[PDB]
């Protein structure tokens, strides 16, 4: 038996890393959680610290909010009887308001109006934290990608619950927050609409999710290949090419004709990605809006 | 309408996506060239890229791709048929010689820096605070080669410290001298170390290293090269 | 046609069959035995599939579909025109699936790399097997597998997955939906990260890992390594196919009704089972 160098054979720990200093507040970063030693064997076994400034914690909080909002209704739905919580767990739901109240705030809580409330709190969570991953990268003085990347995600989020359902015209097109509530709405949105897989935007946004599973499949078992030359130290060989980039791009050059650098090859794995919700925001977006129907506009594109 | 302009767009920014991801490929190993270090032909569709500069780290200067490129070291190769395409055979000793699956790059002969400009892997005995914290301590263990003989027995572990990682196990030789051998291509059994890259005799070939409590770029990839050549040139 | 770095590594030996017989390359193309095999099934295949696109009348890709024996059938050989085609096809495009696995392997052994890659593919071919292989065989007929064609093929899914009411129910169809949808996660991040620090903020000069680590730990309390990333999305990659193969192949065969009703042997437990309130009761 060879190595193959997926799970460390010996641990080895030394003091904890506080990390770099540069223009971060170091007053907002906690301290050295504990180390795991089961972590350890598959990658870093050090927790912590973490940072938590002002949006750290605004992001944090609203974010419980959000998570309990709708908790509370499972149980007033559950009759506050534990057993039956358990049963129905993925069954309960917060469903948005009723058609009949549109894009309007004056819906009654118990029947979308916590929908609303919970919706605004997930709306702060979500984009305070992106504003957090913006800054996290300003005070390391590393590029933005992080931010741009997280926001293309946002997008297929935004056009779900919030831009589609003011082109529709009411709240009640948006999605509920409920475990097999959201499956069903998902497979209904697609029988309503002349069936998804004719939407040419559902098609791409496959091909990018199937892709990318390719591409990391690709990426992680090349350099675990040639990591035997050190092939995980990407920065490193970017500026200074080793055997290690040699051959990782050998191997594929000689197997289909062509290949990647070292930093090429995540440029092509961050637009892989990406491109799985950018795809997919658009193709969501124009349901209902403009095409009603996938299958007749296929039919005659247009 | 819309839908039909939204897809149409689509298409051509995804064409311009991949012209752009492609040229970015091209900032190393191009121009192609013939057998012969010749430039090629024909390059293909595409235009190498205007070049782009980095700025190294710690005072460690410039980078700019693409680039003069040159193996900064002979290639003891010599061909095998009269046209394009075949294999090229080593002349001396391909172990020896650095080539085939034995093939090191010249890359600088200065250490790598961790975030704060020290030397990111030193010897275990020099780092302060490090410690095995699990897993079999290889430390002591005799060193086995894929010929079942006893070659050595290891007497330290260099550490990457800012990743807090085993990369090489220093073993000390019967000539009393030392060599690393990357933990990559180690097997650490309960009772000893095995190696199946390499066979007992061939150990005291393994390149050594100039300061010992250090590995500079061009050192690692000569070490790992020599190692990994063994599963083929070992062989036997 | 060669890497400015290339030829220092394009020396004999590597391969698995056949010696140095087919020991060399086309262009960039290394052609070991299994290049000539992989060529040989492909060529074949590429051939049945044009004469079937005569037996039906069409010469668009988007009509062209080459479907499996009927039913009726069962597991055994079938006229051309009614399944033998796509039975025919199937085994050359196994063979070339699996000869293209074989060649990597050879390609590996020149370069003395490691042989993560054919490994990883190797799953993907499992995939492909379960669908038009495994489960058919344990269904009874060749008639459950999919057909060849753009997009008759999406009407395969789409018809199989309905014939047990909502599919999302199906609980391995879940977990494998999780993998894809966390691998691509991982895989945006992963990219960005590495790039980000490659191309700090304007005229700055490049980050390094420790960077790297302190921005994740920084975010989110944690980093996996730079080294514990690409095990990682190997991981979720291989993992995510593999629950896709698993939750078919018990479709059908262990599992036949709606896989909604799968779900009452949960909320059907002796306990809760019987208690008012709620959504079921
Ligand atoms: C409508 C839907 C809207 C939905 C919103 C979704 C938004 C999600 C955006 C995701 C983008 C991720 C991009 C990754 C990236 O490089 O990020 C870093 C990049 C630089 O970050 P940095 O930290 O400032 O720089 C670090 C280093 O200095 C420099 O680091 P660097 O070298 O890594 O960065 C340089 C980078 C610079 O990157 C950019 O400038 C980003 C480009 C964003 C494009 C947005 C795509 C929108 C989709 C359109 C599809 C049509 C559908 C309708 O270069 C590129 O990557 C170039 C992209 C290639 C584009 C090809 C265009 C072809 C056009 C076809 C022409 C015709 C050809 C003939 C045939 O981020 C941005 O520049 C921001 C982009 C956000 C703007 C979005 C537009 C607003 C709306
Ligand atoms: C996994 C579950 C289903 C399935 C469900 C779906 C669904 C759902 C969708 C597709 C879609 C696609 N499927 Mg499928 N598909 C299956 C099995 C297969 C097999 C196989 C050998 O088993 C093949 C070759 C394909 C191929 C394809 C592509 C034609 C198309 C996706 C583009 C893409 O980016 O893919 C990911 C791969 C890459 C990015 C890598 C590059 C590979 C390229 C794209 C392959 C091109 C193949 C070419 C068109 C066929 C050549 C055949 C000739 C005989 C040589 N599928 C199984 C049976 N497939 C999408 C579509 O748009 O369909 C119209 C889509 O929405
Ligand atoms: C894209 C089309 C549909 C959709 C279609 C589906 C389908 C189809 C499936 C899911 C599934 C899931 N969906 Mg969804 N889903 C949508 C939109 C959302 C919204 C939000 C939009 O903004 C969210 C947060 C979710 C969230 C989720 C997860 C709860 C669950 C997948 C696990 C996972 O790996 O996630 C990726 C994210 C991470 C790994 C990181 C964060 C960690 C997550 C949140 C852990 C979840 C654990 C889960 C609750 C554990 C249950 C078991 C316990 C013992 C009770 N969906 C849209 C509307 N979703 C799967 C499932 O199993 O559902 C029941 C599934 O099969
Ligand atoms: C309406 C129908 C049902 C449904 C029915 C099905 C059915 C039915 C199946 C799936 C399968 C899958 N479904 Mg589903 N599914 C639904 C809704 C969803 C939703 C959602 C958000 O709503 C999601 C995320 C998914 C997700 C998934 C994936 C987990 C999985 C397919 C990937 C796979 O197996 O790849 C595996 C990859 C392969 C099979 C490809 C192998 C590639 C081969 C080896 C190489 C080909 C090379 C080519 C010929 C070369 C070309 C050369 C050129 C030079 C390029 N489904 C709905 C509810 N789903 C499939 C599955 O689990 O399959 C095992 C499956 O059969
Ligand atoms: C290309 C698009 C893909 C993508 C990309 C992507 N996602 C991203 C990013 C990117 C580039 C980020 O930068 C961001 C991130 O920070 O990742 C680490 C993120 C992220 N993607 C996430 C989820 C996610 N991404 C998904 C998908 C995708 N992300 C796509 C596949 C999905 C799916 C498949 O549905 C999900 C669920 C988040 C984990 C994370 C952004 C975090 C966020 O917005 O947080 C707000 C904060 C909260 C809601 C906090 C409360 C959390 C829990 C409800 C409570 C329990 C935990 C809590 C810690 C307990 C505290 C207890 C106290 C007693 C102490
Ligand atoms: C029966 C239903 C049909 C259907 C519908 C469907 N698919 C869909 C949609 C719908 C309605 C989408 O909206 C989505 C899409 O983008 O479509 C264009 C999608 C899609 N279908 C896909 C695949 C797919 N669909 C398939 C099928 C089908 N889809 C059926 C035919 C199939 C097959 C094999 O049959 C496949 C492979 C994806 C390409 C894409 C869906 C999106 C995706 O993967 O997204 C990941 C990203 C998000 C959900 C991002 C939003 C992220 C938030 C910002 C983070 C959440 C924050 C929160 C704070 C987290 C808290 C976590 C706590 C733990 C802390
Ligand atoms: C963890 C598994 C993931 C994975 C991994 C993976 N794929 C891989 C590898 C790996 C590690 C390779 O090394 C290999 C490669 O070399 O990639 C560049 C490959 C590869 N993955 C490919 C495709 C692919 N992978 C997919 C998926 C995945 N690959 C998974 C997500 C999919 C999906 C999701 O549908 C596809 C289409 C190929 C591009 C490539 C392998 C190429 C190959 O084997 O080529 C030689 C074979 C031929 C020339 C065959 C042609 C045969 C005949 C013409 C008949 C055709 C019959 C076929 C049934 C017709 C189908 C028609 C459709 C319309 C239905
Ligand atoms: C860091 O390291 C790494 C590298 O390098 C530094 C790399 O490059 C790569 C991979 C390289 C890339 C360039 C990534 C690109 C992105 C993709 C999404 C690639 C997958 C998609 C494709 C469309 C590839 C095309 C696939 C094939 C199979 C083309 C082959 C074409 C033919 C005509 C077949 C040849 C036919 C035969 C029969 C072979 C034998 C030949 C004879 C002549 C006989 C990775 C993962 C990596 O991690
Ligand atoms: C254990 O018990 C306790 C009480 C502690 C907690 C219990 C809680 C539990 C068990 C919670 C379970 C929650 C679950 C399972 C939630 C699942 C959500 C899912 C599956 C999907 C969500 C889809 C939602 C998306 C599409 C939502 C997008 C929302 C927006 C874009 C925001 C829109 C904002 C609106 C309409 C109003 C705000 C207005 C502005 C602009 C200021
Ligand atoms: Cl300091
Ligand atoms: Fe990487």
């Amino acid at each position: 038996a060879e190595y193959q160098n997926i799970f460390s054979q010996v641990q080895v720990r030394g003091p904890a890393d506080l990390g770099m200093t540069e223009d971060v507040n170091l007053a907002n970063r906690s301290g050295v959680g504990p180390f795991s030693t089961l972590l350890g064997w598959f990658g870093n076994a050090q927790l912590g610290p973490i940072y938590l400034g002002s949006l750290g914690v605004l992001s944090l909080f609203s974010g419980l909010m959000w998570f309990f909002t709708i908790g509370i209704w499972f149980w007033y739905q559950a009759g506050w009887n534990p057993a039956v919580f358990l049963r129905d767990l993925f069954f309960f739901s917060l469903e948005p308001p009723a058609p009949e109240y549109g894009l309007s705030f004056a819906a009654p809580l118990k029947e979308g109006g916590l929908w609303l409330i919970a919706s605004f709190f997930m709306f702060v969570a979500v984009w305070s934290w992106w504003g957090r991953t913006y800054l996290r990268a300003q005070a390391l003085g590393m590029g933005k990608h992080t931010a741009w990347a997280f926001l293309s995600a946002i997008w297929l989020w935004m056009v779900l619950g919030f831009i589609r359902p003011i082109l529709m015209g009411s709240w009640s097109e948006a999605v509920p927050y409920g475990i097999f509530s959201h499956l069903d709405w998902t497979n209904n949105f697609s029988l309503v609409h002349g069936n998804l897989f004719y939407n040419p935007f559902l098609g791409l946004s496959i091909a990018f999710l199937y892709g990318s599973a390719l591409l990391f499949a690709m990426h992680g078992a090349t350099i675990l290949a040639v990591s035997r030359f050190g092939g995980e130290r990407e920065l490193e060989q970017i500026a200074d090419r080793g055997t290690a980039a040699e051959r990782a791009a050998l191997f594929w050059r000689w197997t289909m004709g062509f290949n990647a650098t070292m930093e090429g090859i995540h440029r092509w794995a961050i637009w892989m990605a990406v491109l799985v919700t950018l795809t997919g925001g658009i193709g969501i977006l124009l349901s209902g809006t403009v095409v009603d129907n996938w299958y007749v506009w296929g039919q005659n594109h247009g | 309408d819309l839908a039909s302009l939204a897809i149409y767009s689509f298409w051509i920014f995804l064409a311009g996506l991949i012209y752009y991801l492609q040229t970015e490929n091209m900032r190393e190993g191009y121009p192609l060239e013939n057998e012969d270090g010749t430039p090629a032909a024909n390059q293909g569709p595409f235009p190498l890229p205007k070049p782009k500069t980095f700025i190294l780290p710690h005072g460690r200067g410039t980078l700019t791709v693409p680039g003069p490129e040159s193996e900064d070291r002979p290639i003891a190769l010599a061909r095998t048929a009269v046209s394009e395409g075949f294999p090229h055979a080593p002349t001396g000793d391909p172990m020896k010689d650095g080539v085939g699956p034995a093939s090191w790059v010249a890359r600088r002969d200065l250490p790598e820096l961790d975030g704060h400009g020290h030397n990111k892997i030193k010897p275990m005995k020099a780092a302060a605070g490090f410690h095995v914290s699990a897993g079999k301590n290889p430390i002591g263990l005799p060193v086995r080669g894929c010929d079942l003989e006893i070659a050595g027995k290891v007497v330290d572990i260099w550490v990457d410290i800012p990743e807090q990682m085993a990369r090489f196990l220093e073993v000390e030789l019967k000539d009393g001298s030392t060599r690393l051998l990357p933990m990559q291509m180690v097997k650490v059994q309960s009772n000893r170390v095995h190696v199946n890259a390499l066979s007992s005799d061939l150990f005291a070939g393994i390149p050594t290293i100039k300061s010992p409590t250090e590995v500079t770029l061009l050192e690692e990839d000569k070490i790992c090269g020599y190692v990994a050549g063994g599963l083929m040139y070992a062989a036997p | 046609a060669l890497l400015s770095f290339e030829r220092k590594y394009r020396v004999p030996g590597g391969t698995l069959v056949g010696g140095n017989l087919f020991d060399f390359w086309v262009g960039p193309f290394y052609v070991g035995f299994f290049g000539v095999a992989t060529f040989f099934f492909a060529a074949l295949g590429i051939i049945l599939i044009a004469w079937s696109a005569v037996l039906q009348g069409t010469w668009n890709p988007q009509l062209i579909s080459v479907y499996p024996p009927a039913l009726e059938y069962g597991l055994g050989g079938a006229p051309l025109a009614k399944g033998g085609l796509w039975q025919i096809i199937t085994i050359c495009a196994t063979g070339a699936f699996v000869s293209w696995a074989l060649r990597e392997v050879e390609i590996c052994r020149k370069l003395g790399i490691g042989y993560h890659i054919p490994f990883a593919f190797a799953f993907a071919i499992l995939a492909y097997l379960t669908l038009v292989l495994f489960r058919p065989v344990m269904m009874g007929a060749w008639g459950y597998a999919f057909p060849y064609g753009i997009w008759t093929h999406l009407d395969w899914v789409s018809n199989t997955g309905y014939t047990y009411g909502n599919f999302h129910y199906n609980p391995a169809h879940m977990i494998a939906i999780s993998f894809f949808f966390t691998n691509a996660l991982a895989l945006a991040l992963h990219g960005a990260l590495v790039l980000s620090a490659a191309n700090p903020e304007k005229g700055k000069e490049m980050r390094t890992p420790d960077h790297e680590d302190t921005f994740f730990r920084d975010l989110v309390g944690y980093s996996i390594g730079t080294l514990g990333i690409h095990r990682l999305g190997l991981l979720l990659s291989l993992s995510a196919v593999f629950f896709s193969a698993l939750c078919m192949i018990i479709t059908g065969t262990i599992w036949f009704d709606q896989w909604v009703d799968w779900w009452q042997w949960w909320v059907k437990l002796p306990w809760w089972a019987n208690i008012p309130g709620g959504i079921n009761g």
